[PDB]
RNA sequence: UACCUGGUUGAUCCUGCCAGUAGCAUAUGCUUGUCUCAAAGAUUAAGCCAUGCAUGUCUAAGUACGCACGGCCGGUACAGUGAAACUGCGAAUGGCUCAUUAAAUCAGUUAUGGUUCCUUUGGUCGCUCGUACUUGGAUAACUGUGGUAAUUCUAGAGCUAAUACAUGCCGACGGGCGCUGACCCCCUUCGCGGGGGGGAUGCGUGCAUUUAUCAGUGGUGACUCUAGAUAACCUCGGGCCGAUCGCACGCCCGGCGGCGACGACCCAUUCGAACGUCUGCCCUAUCAACUUUCGAUGGUAGUCGCCGUGCCUACCAUGGUGACCACGGGUGACGGGGAAUCAGGGUUCGAUUCCGGAGAGGGAGCCUGAGAAACGGCUACCACAUCCAAGGAAGGCAGCAGGCG
RNA sequence: UAACUUCGGGAUAAGGAUUGGCUCUAAGGGCUGGCAGCCGACUUAGAACUGGUGCGGACCAGGGGAAUCCGACUGUUUAAU
């Protein structure tokens, strides 16, 4: 049973975990189940106590500082390739994205690189072209049918005009008559 | 039950769909859309059992999924889409236009139309109703929304609309003399003109309406959709214009033309 | 006089507070030519309940009824009467409902044994859906 | 949990009514919010629909409107003075829609001085206030200021609330439910309602 | 097909029942060549279950630096298939059963002018006057170190993405429109005064939300409806105004370009759902009075709820139902469309494929979600029961088969 | 709140819960000129908070139930067994 942050006591425990949680992985949406925990403070009864090195000593240790292993993957945001070398907002970083070598056997040595993502390219820029230009149609439209519908609007209140002045003439004419 | 459903049974199918029992245990329910799911007609339906371009479920998806399918100037790729009353079936391959009208009987019948004719199609107004800004507004009966119509349209009136623009052509207003055609009840497919209105404060209303032959016959209101002035109609008829004959001189003339046919 | 609660009492959309150097009063035709009673409009009292002047509206069915109690306030309870068929014998078996119905106090003169027309609303209570709509004295009983 | 349902009372004749089915998920009640006056605190609850619901919970400001003029000023709650339903929820500050609370009158005050130019409660006057009432004033609109003295008088009843600093008035808004404390200025026969209530209450 | 016959007496005519008679289910006995349809662990046990299966899902179009395959043309990131994982959606439908349930369910009829509604279709989407040539840091998948007797258990370390999670502007944008208003000008007046203009500065200035006031585009049988005006408000557990993706590939003098995909607030629509209206149900009086400060029936003000409402709270009134059968009890009671028998009337059946309800061993409580009080989801307690290193872990066939009883 | 019953009883049947302190709220009246003023006296109900669950804190203060025998009962009796 893992050791958690927080517990802040001597043995087991159990507790409702949810999606956020340390030692629970969720497997519907919204799942919580109890599970046993091991306190956060450290005693005797135990097997592994996980440590890490957060300050070197003045002499190198065998199995931990003499070999090195490198990042296995290299950036691939476009902004994150900018900061590890610090360029400029001008020159392009499809130079500077660092390339995997590939060898293995019975196949040619290749080299392969990442996709680079949120990166300026004339196709983005089509795009949001592509969301303005929608909005000089939308506005054009809107002030057309306004316009086109005043002046209709006013014909059809124009001939209520002139039908209350003929009803009520041809009622001047009945009571004159 | 716990939510919505999602299947149909075949034999709780509408009945002018023409299903039959052994074929299967479900019936294409309709997708919602703009149309009922009882007064609707799938577009499965209507390739693989009226037109017979396909046999199967499969065959048919293959047909509109190859974008041949457009209805009211629009692609569908929706085999479940549910096409109602006075939608326009165009499929430009073949070069064939469908308007989907009642016949004599309470079934949607096939009926071709040139091309010019299936550029527009008529619609009962549902609603009229004021937008945000003054803006006017009218609800369809297919659940068209258009901003800015004639100020003459009133809520029972049917419109004239061009399925490229989407926007009025001319408008029939709801009186006694104009022709009308009946979508629901135990008289639809009928057509006649209106002859009187009958309104009832906080009931349905009720509509008088007689055929080109006398036959005197009513319904709601909510049945009612008109289709021209006077006693023109805006729309091509099918065959029987309308007029249903009884069982009497219906055997009459089925036996009359099978002894004229040999 | 009316003021007789803890809460102020007044229709919710008259704004009786207008600066000046009788109170207007909310009232509204329910329709289904049905009149609105006199006093309902140069009375004095409110009503939420009440369908001239209070925010409920008249749908569905319109019944009728005789008067049974009058011992609840702006609350009355009416009897309905009719026959029921019964197939086997070919007979009628008479059947009764009495139900409760909030009658408004511009109807003031109502006594046990006549006749009020109810119209179906928002249901006002646990067992109240219907309003007094109007009043018809039995026979005789007009002195 | 809570339930708002009908199945689990009597019937009209008086029978006890068996139950046919275990309570539902639309037929929920959640606990009162009990809002109280203090620093400002509101939770969100997600309600049927997928909407939202605001809890204030503790809330001390408010914007209400003096009817007679047609003021609408974001104001701070002081007291709450009267409560029709019950005397527990006075004793306890509590708001809940229609309770008769105390308002400061400085944001009207400020309207009032500005919008006629005439000094109302103010029992020495400080630069800034003296300047407003007796600035430089062209006579184009000395007599626009001048018309507008004709309607410049308030209630009685309103004055010595004015000098005293403080308003009576009464929330609109469903301050559980919406989250604002919403309401009106108390003036005219409502106004000596709610007085002659506290005046007796004390006795 | 509107039907009868034997049996009380020494014999007769009756009453009257017994027995015959013909169907229709359930079981059982004996028998059984062909062919077409076809019910089938409902009845007693809504008793208990070994084993296996019954819900997953990728398009050109969210995220491929798994040589896992793979083309050469390189070096201007990504050819292209593509497992895995993040993301989105579905898992609330279907299937099974009939224990509960007697104005309850349900049926016909109506209302939501008293409400929610993923998705589909149609509208809206520079209306707002205030780093954008694209902002931030984590985390899977992966490499590597591990624990436990054991699970679809997971810990510490190293990387790296978004249509995941956050932050956030430019443009339309040049001004209008309301308040203030320094000032200025003009007309009349001896003059104050009266009248008419222009006007810097400053504040507000979209839709959605909450409150208050004023007036009365379009509609209804009827609004406290829709739209309009004014004054403000607008939750840090903030509301919308696009930092997303793919095919083509052109036109101007770097700027413009078409067709889609996805996502979004709001309004209609569709599928609904939920509360209501009216009338309708078997037997029982050896069930005649029942309900009420432990809501019973109404009033007022509120709380809660998606909304109406004793739904609940506070203060009040004493109400409400019954011989026209209330209340109580029983049911070998899920309701209905229907089934058998039938002259005309009726009687009996409806667990059973269609509609509606309920339930997942018995109760109760919740998470996520538009939609669940979900059980092929979670948390308890009761009963039963599985593995165990004895420390712990795991369970729900009234789904398909199958097994015991 | 049962058996039983001479229908009066049995009955405080039997069996349960509460009880402090403090701070409040509501209701319950006179005299003078549906209102106003001035006076009061004790009680009952409800609520919040609070104490090492403690409260009829000392004193005062019924154990109960199911049956049998006898005498109906109240009363009296061998002052000193
Ligand atoms: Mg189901
Ligand atoms: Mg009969
Ligand atoms: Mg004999
Ligand atoms: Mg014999
Ligand atoms: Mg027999
Ligand atoms: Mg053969
Ligand atoms: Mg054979
Ligand atoms: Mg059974
Ligand atoms: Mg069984
Ligand atoms: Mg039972
Ligand atoms: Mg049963
Ligand atoms: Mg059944
Ligand atoms: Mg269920
Ligand atoms: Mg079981
Ligand atoms: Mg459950
Ligand atoms: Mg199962
Ligand atoms: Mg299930
Ligand atoms: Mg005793
Ligand atoms: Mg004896
Ligand atoms: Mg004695
Ligand atoms: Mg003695």
């Amino acid at each position: 049973f893992p050791m958690k942050q927080g517990v802040l006591t001597h043995g087991r425990v159990r507790l409702l975990l949810s999606k956020g949680h340390s030692c629970y992985r969720p497997r519907r949406t919204g799942e919580r189940k109890r599970k046993s925990v091991r306190g956060c403070i450290v005693d005797a009864n135990l097997s592994v106590l996980n440590l890490v090195i957060v300050k070197k000593g003045e002499k190198d240790i065998p199995g931990l500082t003499d070999t090195t292993v490198p990042r296995r993957l290299g950036p691939k945001r476009a902004s994150r390739i900018r900061k590890l070398f610090n360029l400029s907002k001008e020159d392009d970083v499809r130079q500077y994205v660092v390339r995997k070598p590939l060898n293995k056997e019975g196949k040619k040595p290749r080299t392969k690189a990442p996709k680079i993502q949120r990166l300026v390219t004339p196709r983005v820029l089509q795009h949001k072209r592509r969301r303005i230009a929608l909005k000089k149609q939308r506005t054009k439209k809107n002030k057309e049918e306004a316009a086109e519908y005043a002046k209709l609007l006013a014909k059809r209140m124009k001939e209520a005009k002139e039908k209350r002045q003929e009803q009520i003439a041809k009622r001047r004419r009945l009571s004159s008559l | 039950a716990r939510g919505p459903k999602k299947h149909l049974k075949r034999v709780a199918a509408p009945k002018h769909w023409m299903l039959d029992k052994l074929t299967g245990v479900f019936a294409p329910r309709p997708s919602t859309g703009p149309h009922k799911l009882r007064e609707c007609l799938p577009l499965i339906i209507f390739l693989r059992n009226r037109l017979k371009y396909a046999l199967t479920g499969d065959e048919v998806k293959k047909i509109c999924m190859q974008r041949f399918i457009k209805i009211d100037g629009k692609v569908r790729t929706d085999i479940t889409y549910p096409a109602g009353f006075m939608d326009v079936i165009s499929i430009d391959k073949t070069g064939e236009n469908f308007r989907l009208i009642y016949d004599t009987k309470g079934r949607f019948a096939v009926h071709r139309i040139t091309p010019e004719e299936a550029k527009y199609k008529l619609c009962k107004v549902r609603k009229i109703f004021v937008g945000t800004k003054g803006i006017p507004h009218l609800v369809t009966h297919d659940a068209r929304t258009i901003r800015y119509p004639d100020p003459l349209i009133k809520v029972n009136d049917t419109i004239q609309i061009d399925l490229e623009t989407g926007k009025i052509t001319d408008f029939i207003k709801f009186d006694t003399g104009n022709l009308c055609m009946v979508t629901g009840g135990a008289n639809l497919g009928r057509i006649g003109v209106i002859t009187n209105r009958e309104r009832h404060p906080g009931s349905f209303d009720v509509v008088h309406v007689k055929d080109a032959n006398g036959n005197s016959f009513a319904t709601r209101l909510s049945n009612i959709f008109v289709i021209g002035k006077g006693n023109k109609p805006w729309i091509s008829l099918p065959r029987g214009k309308g007029i249903r004959l009884t069982i009497a001189e219906e055997r009459d003339k089925r036996l009359a033309a099978k002894q004229s046919s040999g | 006089d009316i003021q007789t609660e803890r809460a102020y009492q007044k229709q919710p959309t008259i704004f009786q507070n207008k600066k000046r150097v009788k109170l207007p009063r909310y009232y509204k035709n329910i329709g289904l030519g049905f009149k609105t009673p006199k006093e309902a409009i140069e009375g004095t009292y409110i009503d939420k309940k009440c369908p001239f002047t209070g925010n409920v509206s008249i749908r569905g069915r319109i019944l009728s009824g005789v008067v049974t109690k009058m011992k609840m306030q702006r609350t009355i309870v009416i009897r309905r009467d009719y026959l029921h068929y019964i197939r086997k014998y070919n007979r009628f078996e008479k059947r009764h409902k009495n139900m409760s119905v909030h009658l408004s106090p511009c109807f003031r003169d109502v006594q046990i044994g006549d006749i009020v027309t109810v119209g179906e609303c928002r249901p006002l209570s646990k067992t109240v859906r219907f309003n007094v709509l109007k009043v018809t004295k039995a026979a005789g009983t007009k002195k | 949990g809570i339930s708002r349902d009908n199945w689990h009372k009597r019937r009209k004749t008086g029978g006890k009514r068996k139950p046919y089915h275990k309570k539902r998920k639309y037929e929920l009640g959640r606990p009162a919010a009990n809002t109280k006056i203090g620093p400002r605190r509101i939770h969100t609850v997600r309600v049927r629909g997928g909407n939202k619901k605001y809890r204030a919970l503790r809330l001390d400001v408010g914007n209400f409107s003096w009817g007679s003029e047609c003021c609408t000023r974001k104001t701070r709650i002081i007291d709450v003075v009267y409560n029709a339903s019950n005397n527990e929820l006075v004793r306890t500050k509590t708001l809940v829609k229609n309770c008769i609370v105390l308002i400061d009158s400085t944001p009207y005050r400020q309207w009032y001085e500005s919008h006629y130019a005439l000094p109302l409660g103010r029992k020495k006057l400080t630069p800034e206030e003296e300047e407003i009432l007796n600035k430089k004033r062209s006579k184009k609109i000395q007599k626009k200021y001048d018309e507008r003295k004709k309607n410049a008088k308030i209630s009685s009843l309103l004055e010595e609330q004015f000098q005293q600093g403080k308003l009576l008035a009464c929330i609109a808004s469903r301050p559980g439910q919406c989250g604002r404390a919403d309401g009106y200025v108390l003036e005219g026969k409502e106004l000596e309602f709610y007085l002659r209530k506290i005046k007796a209450r004390k006795g």
